[PDB]
C-alpha cells in the first residue's frame, strides 16, 4: 500500500515518545524518509535564498529506526550559519504557524530543521553541530537536513543529507562510510574540526499513488520543460564561485609542491573536473536545443 | 452618551443621514467619519434596505474622497444585488467602471479591470471601449479621453500642479506602459507623436516612470531614445522553444478532440515502430 | 586647491613657493620627487572622472603645452 | 452544465507543480484521515504582473458547511496572510483550488466568497478520480453574464503552462524517476525528445491524411500546423548567434582550463613516479 | 477567427448571387476575420466564381492567399476598398513576410505595404498586436521588426505538401538527435567500462 | 560647524536650545535656527520640530523661515529654497553664522537633485542639467567633478560631446575575474609542476 505511510496513528507516536528507544543507542535513528513534497518545498526555499543561508522546519513522525519527513516550512530568520540556534528568532512564529496546521488536518509535529548550504555542500558546521546538539538535548526526536540548491542545479542531481549529532563526550564507531564532497577552503577546517561529532542518515523519498498519476500526467506537458532548461546562466554564479575557490586550492598545491598535506593537487583536479563536467553539460544542453529547433529552415 | 439605549436602525439611520448632510456640504472627511461609525453597526440590522443605503452612501463617500479602488469596489459589489433594480445595478456598475479607470494604477486596479471586463454587463456602457482598451494595455487616444471626461463627475476631474488633471496624466502613464510592451527602443519625437504629447513630455515623464520604478528602462539623452526592459538573448530563445512546444501540444489536443478515430489509429503506429 | 580640482592655481602657488623651499635644510633634497609625485597625482585626479577629455583645456589647466602634456601622459600611461 | 461556455478571456496562467503536488498531499492526507475522499479545499499564491499570473505555492484553507453551504473562515485566511507574507514577501493571494470533477454550485457560492477578499481570483480544480489520459487539472476565471435576464456568475477554462524553474524542474525530474556521468544526465533530454517526436509524427499524419484524402478536411487545424511549421526556425537573429557562440566559447575555455589542470596533474603523477624509478630522487 | 466562422456560414448556406457578393464586402470589413478558408471553399461562393461577380471572388482570393502589392498590381480589376480593409490585407502581408523571415527590416516592409513614414508602419503593426494577429517588439535603433508569432492564413490545398516537407525535415532532425544521444551514451559507457577494466589490469600487477 | 563636525554641533546646539528654554529668550529662537542649520547641515536630520521642545515652537514667526527652509530641503527642492530665501532675505542672510554655509547647503539640495535627475539616463546632457538645476555650465562640470570624485555619482564625463556617460555597463564580469585567477594560478602551477624532474 503506496499510501499506509500517510496514516498518521497518534497513539502510536505517543507510545514511541514515551519509550524513548533513542536513549537506549546513539545510533538508534539510521533512516530518513522524506516526501517529495518535503523535498520539493525545501528545495524550492533553498533555491529561493540563491547564494545566502536560509532555513525551515520540517514537519514528520517516528517509526523504529526511521525518521519522516512529511512536510516543511520556511523560518524568517537572520544568521543561519552564524547564529547558534538562529530558528529561536522565530519561536513565536514555530508556535503559530504549528497552531493554524493543526487547524487545517497537518497533525505531524515538528521532527527536524532544514538548512541550506549553497555551492558548499552537505554537512553540519561548528554552529549546526551546537544548534543540533540543543535540539537533541531538548527537542529529542530530531534531524538535521542540509541541502545545496546550487549544486543541485548545476549537478542535476538533489544534493542533500540527513544528519544526527553525537552527546558531549560520547565517541563514534568504525562506521563512517563519508561519500566525498568538494569543501571549500573557507570552510574545510570547521568542517575537519566538528566532521567526527554527528553522523548521517540513509536518505529516501516517497510519494503517494495520487502524486505517482499526477507526476506521469504532468510529464505528459512538462515535457517542454526540459527543452527549455537554461541551465548555464540561471545559477551562473555558482561555477564562478567554485572556480574563485579552486584557484585558491591550487595556490595550496603549489605550496605544498614547492617545499613541503596527502596530495592537495589531485583532489584540486577531481573539484576542477566535477566543476568543468557540469559546464560541459550546460552546453550538451543547449547544443541539443540548438540542434532540435534552429537547424531546421524552411 | 445618553441614558437611552437607541435600536442598531435608529443609529444606523442616524449616522446615514448624518453622513448624507456632510456630503450634501461638501464635506466628505467629516461624512467618512460618521459613515465609519455606522459600518460598525450595518452588520448588526436585520433591514436589507437600510444597509443597502449605507452601502450606497459608502461607495460615493469614497468616491467623493477620491478612494477610487476602494468605491469601485463597493459599487461592484452593489452591482451584484439582486434586490437592486437592475437600472440600479447598472448605475452602480458604471460608478464602479468609472471609478476604477480613474484609479491610481496597480494590482488592485488591475484585477478590478479585469473582474469589470469579465461582466458582460459593461458592454452597455459607453466607457466599454476605454475598460477594454486599458485591461489589454492598448494606446488610448485623445479624442476617445475627450468623450470619457465628459462622462465624469467635476469632482472626479482633479486638476494636480499645471492645470492637467490626474486623468489625462494616468492615460499618458498608461499609454507609456503600453508602448513599453510594444517596443525595445523609441524615439521622443516618435513617443511623442504616438501618444499625442510633445517629445520633451514623452521625456519627461518617461524618467518619471522609470525613477519612481513604475516602468523598467532607460534614457539616452544624446541619441534621444529610451529603451524599454528587453529582456532578449537566450532566456528569449528558451520561451519561445516554449511558445512552439505548447503550440504543439495544443494542436495534438485539437487533433484527438475533433478526430479521435484517427488519432487511436497513429497512435498505435507509434507502438508497432 | 588640489581637493578643490583648481590645479592651475595649485600649481601656479607650488611654483611660487619651489624656489623659497629649495633654500630649506631637510626639506630640499626631496623637492624634485614631492613636486614629481604632487604633478602626478594631480593628473591622474585631473582625468579620473572623464571618458574623454581635452587636451588643450588639460595644457591650460597644468600650466603646460600642448605636446608637452603628451609626451607626460604618454610617460604615465606607459607606467602609472 | 451550468458554466460560460464561449469566448476566452483575460489572464496568462503558468502553474508551478509544487501547487500541484500540495492539492496531492492535501487530498491524499484528508482522504487517509477519514478513509473515504474527501473534498479540499485551499488558496493560491503567487505573481501577477499585469494580465500574466504565475502560480507558486498553496496552502490549506478551514471551512465549514451551513446546512448544505461551504463557509470559508475568513479570519483563518487572514491570519494565514499574516504568516506567509513574513517569507513569501514578494508573493500575493491569487486564487483557490478544490477536488473533484467538473465546476458545480458549490463551487459558485464558494467562489463569490473568495470574490470579497481578491478581486479577480482564479479557481483550480484537480480531478484524484480521473477516468481520462490529459492531466487532471483545470483552471478557470469567473465571468458574471446574463442569461434569460438574470445577471449570473459562471465559469470560462483558462489554458495553462508549466512553470521554467530549474530546481523544480530537477526535483520533479528526481521524484518522477525514483529508482557514467553523461549516460545519467542526457536521458530526461533524450526522453523529452522522443515525447516531441511522437507529437511531431502524430500532427505530420494528420497533415498526410488530410492531404491525400478520406480523413476529414479541416482549414482551421491544418491552418494551425502551417503557423506551427513557420515557427521554426527559432531565434536565427545575429545577435542570438553572438550570444550562443559566446556561451560556447565561455564553456569552451573552461572546458580547456579544466582539461589543463587534469593534465597538470597527470605530469605531476609521472614525475612523482619517474623520480622514484629511473632516478634516484 | 472562431464564433464569426458559424456566424457567417449560418447566413453563407443560406444567400444568393449578389447577397453573398454583398458579404464578401461584409466579411472583409470586420475586425477579427483574417482567415477565410471555409468561406472561399463553399460551392455558394464557387457559383460567383468566372460570373458576375468574379472580382469579388478574385478580392477575397487576394485576401486568403495574396498580399496589398499583389492587390495593387491588380486594383484596376478588384473592387475598390476603404481604409480598414485595406489596414486588414496590410496585416496580412505583414504576417506572409513574418511567416518568410524572423526579422523584419522597415524598408521591406514600407515597400511591400506601400507606406510613406515610419509612425504609420509602427501603427499598423500596433493595430495587428491588438487585434492578436501577431506577437512581437519593433526596434527602432536596428530599424527592425521582431517577429515572435503569426498566424496562419493560407490553405493551399495543393502546396499543403510543403508542411509535410518541412515536419518530416524536422522528424528526421529529431531522429538525428535521437540516434546521436544513444550513440554518445553508448561511447560514454564504452569508454567508462574500458577504463575500469584497464584500471582492473593496472593493479593487476601490484601483487607482482 | 567653523571646524567641520556638524553632528557635535547638533548636540551641543539641542542640550544648549535645552538650558536656553528652561531660562528663556532671547537666545532661545537664535540657538533653534542654528540647531536647525546644524539638522540640515548634518546630512540630515531632517527632523528638528519632531523632536522633544521644539515641538510647539514651530509656530513662532521669527524661526517659520527655517521651518520652510528644513521641509525645502527634507524634499529636496531648490526652487523652493531659493523662494524662501527670497521671501526671509533679512530672516536668514543679516546672520553671518547661517550665511557662510547657506551655499554648502544649497550645492547639497542640488547634489541630491542631479543624483535624482541622473538615475534614469546612461548619456546626459551637460547643458540640459545646467537648465535643469539653474546653474552655470561651468559650475555643472565642476559640480560633476568634485561629484565622482567623491563616489557619490557612478560614472564619467565626456568633455567633447559636452555629455554626462553614466556607470550602466553591468554585466557578468565575476566569472572573467575567477577565470582569470584559476588561469595565473594555473600558469604558476604548471611552472613548478615541471620544475620537479631536474
Ligand atoms: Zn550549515
Amino acid at each position: 500500500s503506496i499510501d499506509e505511510i500517510y496514516k498518521y496513528d497518534k497513539k502510536q507516536q505517543q507510545e514511541i515518545l514515551a519509550a524513548k528507544p533513542w536513549t537506549k543507542d546513539h545510533h538508534y535513528f539510521k533512516y530518513c524518509k522524506i516526501s517529495a513534497l518535503a523535498l520539493l518545498k525545501m528545495v524550492m526555499h533553498a533555491r529561493s535564498g540563491g547564494n545566502l543561508e536560509v532555513m525551515g522546519l520540517m514537519l514528520g513522525k517516528v517509526d523504529g529506526e526511521t525518521m519522516i519527513i512529511m512536510d516543511s516550512f520556511a523560518l524568517p530568520v537572520e544568521g543561519t550559519e552564524t547564529r547558534v540556534n538562529a530558528q529561536a528568532a522565530a519561536y513565536e512564529y514555530m508556535a503559530a504557524y504549528i497552531e493554524n496546521a493543526k487547524q487545517v488536518g497537518r497533525l505531524e509535529n515538528a521532527i527536524g530543521w532544514y538548512h541550506s548550504h549553497p555551492g558548499y555542500g552537505c554537512w553540519l558546521s561548528g554552529i549546526d553541530v551546537s544548534t543540533q546538539m540543543l535540539n537533541q538535548q531538548f527537542q529529542e526526536p530530531f534531524v538535521a537536513v542540509v541541502i545545496d540548491p546550487t549544486r543541485t542545479i548545476s549537478a542535476g542531481k538533489v544534493n542533500l543529507g540527513a544528519f544526527r549529532t553525537y552527546p558531549k563526550g560520547y565517541k563514534p564507531p568504525d562506521e563512517g562510510p563519508s561519500e566525498y564532497q568538494t569543501i571549500p577552503l573557507n570552510k574545510i577546517e570547521d568542517f575537519g574540526v566538528h566532521c567526527k561529532q554527528y553522523y548521517a542518515l540513509e536518505v529516501s523519498y516517497f510519494k503517494s499513488s495520487l502524486d505517482r498519476k499526477l507526476l506521469e500526467l504532468l510529464w505528459n506537458k512538462y515535457w517542454v520543460n526540459t527543452l527549455s532548461s537554461s541551465s548555464l546562466l540561471t545559477n551562473a554564479d555558482y561555477t564562478t564561485g567554485q572556480v574563485f575557490d579552486l584557484s585558491e586550492k591550487l595556490e595550496q598545491s603549489e605550496a605544498q609542491l614547492g617545499r613541503g598535506s596527502e596530495d592537495k593537487l589531485a583532489k584540486a583536479t577531481r573539484d576542477s573536473c566535477k566543476t568543468t563536467i557540469e559546464a560541459i553539460h550546460g552546453l550538451m544542453s543547449q547544443v541539443i536545443k540548438d540542434k532540435l529547433f534552429n537547424q531546421i529552415n524552411i | 452618551t445618553g441614558q437611552k439605549q437607541y435600536n442598531v436602525d435608529y443609529k444606523l439611520e442616524t449616522y446615514l443621514k448624518i453622513a448624507r448632510l456632510y456630503l450634501e456640504d461638501d464635506d466628505p472627511v467629516q461624512a467618512e467619519a460618521y459613515i465609519n461609525r455606522a459600518s460598525l453597526l450595518q452588520n448588526e440590522s436585520t433591514n436589507e434596505q437600510l444597509q443597502i443605503h449605507y452601502k450606497v452612501c459608502y461607495a460615493r463617500v469614497l468616491d467623493y474622497r477620491r478612494k477610487f479602488i476602494e468605491a469601485a469596489q463597493r459599487y461592484n459589489e452593489l452591482s451584484y444585488k439582486t434586490i437592486v433594480h437592475e437600472s440600479e445595478r447598472l448605475e452602480a456598475l458604471k460608478h464602479a467602471l468609472h471609478c476604477t479607470i480613474l484609479a491610481s494604477a496597480g494590482q488592485q486596479r488591475s484585477r478590478m479591470l479585469a473582474t469589470l471586463f469579465k461582466d458582460e454587463r459593461c458592454q452597455q456602457l459607453a466607457a466599454y471601449g476605454i475598460l477594454e482598451k486599458m485591461y489589454l494595455d492598448r494606446i488610448i487616444r485623445g479624442n476617445q479621453l475627450q468623450e470619457f471626461a465628459a462622462m465624469l463627475m467635476p469632482h472626479q476631474k482633479a486638476t494636480t500642479a499645471d492645470g492637467s488633471s490626474i486623468l489625462d496624466r494616468a492615460v499618458i502613464e498608461h499609454n507609456l506602459l503600453s508602448a513599453s510592451k510594444l517596443y525595445n527602443n523609441i524615439t521622443f519625437e516618435e513617443l511623442g507623436a504616438l501618444l499625442e504629447i510633445p517629445a520633451a513630455k514623452a521625456e519627461k515623464i518617461a524618467s518619471q516612470m522609470i525613477t519612481e520604478g513604475r516602468m523598467n528602462g532607460f534614457i539616452d539623452q544624446i541619441d534621444g531614445i529610451v529603451h524599454f526592459e528587453t529582456r532578449e538573448a537566450l532566456p528569449t530563445w528558451d520561451k519561445q522553444i516554449q511558445s512552439l512546444c505548447f503550440q504543439v501540444n495544443n494542436l495534438l489536443e485539437k487533433i484527438s478532440q475533433t478526430a479521435p478515430e484517427w488519432t487511436a489509429q497513429a497512435m498505435e503506429a507509434q507502438m508497432a515502430q | 586647491k588640489f581637493y578643490e580640482s583648481k590645479y592651475a592655481s595649485c600649481l601656479k602657488m607650488l611654483d611660487e613657493m619651489k624656489d623659497n623651499l629649495l633654500l630649506d635644510m631637510y626639506l630640499a633634497p626631496h623637492v624634485r620627487t614631492l613636486y614629481t609625485q604632487i604633478r602626478n597625482r594631480a593628473l591622474i585626479q585631473y582625468f579620473s572622472p572623464y571618458v574623454s577629455a581635452d587636451m588643450h583645456r588639460m595644457a591650460a589647466a597644468f600650466n603646460t603645452t600642448v605636446a608637452a602634456l603628451e609626451d607626460e601622459l604618454t610617460q604615465l600611461i606607459l607606467e602609472g | 452544465s451550468v458554466m460560460a461556455c464561449g469566448v476566452t478571456g483575460s489572464v496568462s496562467v503558468a502553474l508551478h507543480p509544487l501547487v500541484i503536488l500540495n492539492i496531492s498531499d492535501h487530498w491524499i492526507r484528508m482522504r487517509s484521515q477519514e478513509g473515504r475522499p474527501v473534498q479540499v479545499i485551499g488558496a493560491l499564491i503567487g505573481k501577477q504582473e499585469g494580465r500574466n499570473i504565475e502560480v507558486m505555492n498553496s496552502f490549506e484553507l478551514l471551512s465549514h458547511t451551513v446546512e448544505e453551504k461551504i463557509i470559508i473562515d475568513k479570519e483563518y485566511y487572514y491570519t494565514k496572510e499574516e504568516q506567509f507574507k513574513q517569507v513569501f514577501k514578494e508573493l500575493e493571494f491569487l486564487g483557490w483550488y478544490t477536488t473533484g470533477g467538473p465546476p458545480d454550485p458549490s463551487d459558485i457560492h464558494v467562489h463569490k466568497q473568495v470574490c470579497e477578499i481578491i478581486e479577480s481570483p482564479l479557481f483550480l480544480k484537480l480531478n484524484p478520480m480521473t477516468k481520462h489520459t490529459d492531466l487532471p487539472v483545470s483552471v478557470f476565471e469567473s465571468v458574471i453574464d446574463i442569461i434569460n435576464g438574470e445577471a449570473t456568475m459562471l465559469f470560462a477554462e483558462l489554458t495553462y503552462t508549466l512553470a521554467t524553474e530549474e530546481a523544480e524542474r530537477i526535483g520533479v525530474d528526481h521524484v518522477a524517476r525514483m529508482t557514467s556521468t553523461v549516460a545519467e544526465h542526457l536521458i530526461a533530454q533524450h526522453s523529452a525528445i522522443k515525447m516531441l517526436h511522437s507529437r511531431v509524427k502524430l500532427i505530420l499524419e494528420y497533415v498526410k491524411a488530410s492531404e491525400a484524402g478520406e480523413v476529414p478536411f479541416n482549414h482551421e487545424i491544418l491552418r494551425e500546423a502551417y503557423a506551427l511549421c513557420h515557427c521554426l526556425p527559432v531565434l536565427s537573429t545575429d545577435k542570438f548567434k553572438t550570444d550562443f557562440y559566446d556561451q560556447c566559447n565561455d564553456v569552451g575555455l573552461m572546458a580547456y582550463l579544466g582539461t589543463i589542470t587534469k593534465t597538470c596533474n597527470t605530469m605531476n603523477q609521472f614525475v612523482n613516479k619517474f623520480n622514484v624509478l629511473y632516478d634516484r630522487q | 477567427t472562431g464564433q464569426n466562422q458559424e456566424q457567417f456560414l449560418l447566413l453563407a448556406k443560406s444567400a444568393k448571387g449578389a447577397a453573398l457578393a454583398t458579404l464578401i464586402h461584409q466579411v472583409l470589413e470586420a475586425p477579427g476575420v483574417y482567415v477565410f478558408g471555409e468561406l472561399l471553399d463553399m460551392p455558394n461562393v464557387r457559383e460567383l466564381a468566372e460570373s458576375d461577380f468574379a472580382s469579388t471572388f478574385r478580392l477575397l482570393t487576394v485576401f486568403a492567399y495574396g498580399t496589398y502589392a499583389d492587390y495593387l498590381a491588380e486594383a484596376r480589376n478588384l473592387p475598390p476598398l476603404t481604409e480598414a480593409q485595406k489596414n486588414k490585407l496590410r496585416h496580412l502581408s505583414v504576417v506572409t513576410l513574418a511567416a518568410k523571415v524572423k526579422c523584419i527590416p522597415y524598408a521591406v516592409l514600407l515597400e511591400a505595404l506601400a507606406l510613406r513614414n515610419v509612425r504609420q508602419l509602427e501603427d499598423l503593426v500596433i493595430e495587428a498586436v491588438y487585434a492578436d494577429v501577431l506577437r512581437g517588439s519593433l526596434d527602432q535603433r536596428n530599424q527592425r521588426l521582431e517577429v515572435d508569432y503569426s498566424i496562419g492564413r493560407d490553405i493551399q490545398r495543393q502546396d499543403l505538401s510543403a508542411i509535410a516537407r518541412t515536419l518530416q525535415e524536422w522528424c528526421v532532425g529529431c531522429e538525428v538527435v535521437l540516434s546521436g544521444i544513444e550513440e554518445q551514451v553508448s561511447r560514454a559507457n564504452q569508454h567508462k567500462e574500458q577504463q575500469l577494466g584497464l584500471k582492473q589490469q593496472i593493479e593487476s600487477e601490484v601483487a607482482n | 560647524l567653523r571646524e567641520g563636525e556638524f553632528e557635535k554641533a547638533h548636540t551641543d546646539f539641542f542640550e544648549a536650545f535645552k538650558n536656553y528654554d528652561e531660562s528663556g529668550s532671547p537666545r532661545r529662537t537664535t540657538c533653534l535656527k542654528y540647531l536647525v542649520l546644524a539638522n540640515m547641515l548634518m546630512k540630515s536630520g531632517i527632523n528638528p520640530f519632531d523632536s522633544q521642545e521644539a515641538k510647539p515652537y514651530k509656530n513662532d514667526p521669527e524661526i517659520l523661515a527655517m521651518t520652510n527652509l528644513v521641509s525645502a530641503y527634507q524634499n529636496n527642492d531648490i526652487t523652493e529654497f531659493e523662494k524662501i530665501l527670497k521671501t526671509n532675505h533679512s530672516n536668514i542672510m543679516d546672520d553671518p553664522f547661517i550665511r557662510e554655509h547657506i551655499e554648502e547647503l544649497l550645492r547639497n539640495i542640488r547634489t541630491q537633485v542631479l543624483i535624482k535627475l541622473i538615475k534614469p539616463y546612461t548619456r546626459i546632457h551637460i547643458p540640459f542639467i545646467s537648465k535643469e538645476l539653474n546653474i552655470d555650465v561651468a559650475d555643472v562640470e565642476s559640480l560633476l567633478v568634485q561629484c565622482i570624485l567623491d563616489n557619490t555619482i557612478h560614472g564619467r564625463i565626456d568633455q567633447v560631446n559636452q555629455l554626462l556617460e553614466l556607470d550602466h555597463q553591468k554585466r557578468g564580469g565575476a566569472r572573467y575575474t575567477a577565470l582569470d585567477k584559476w588561469t595565473n594560478q594555473l600558469n604558476s602551477l604548471n611552472q613548478a609542476v615541471v620544475s620537479k624532474l631536474a
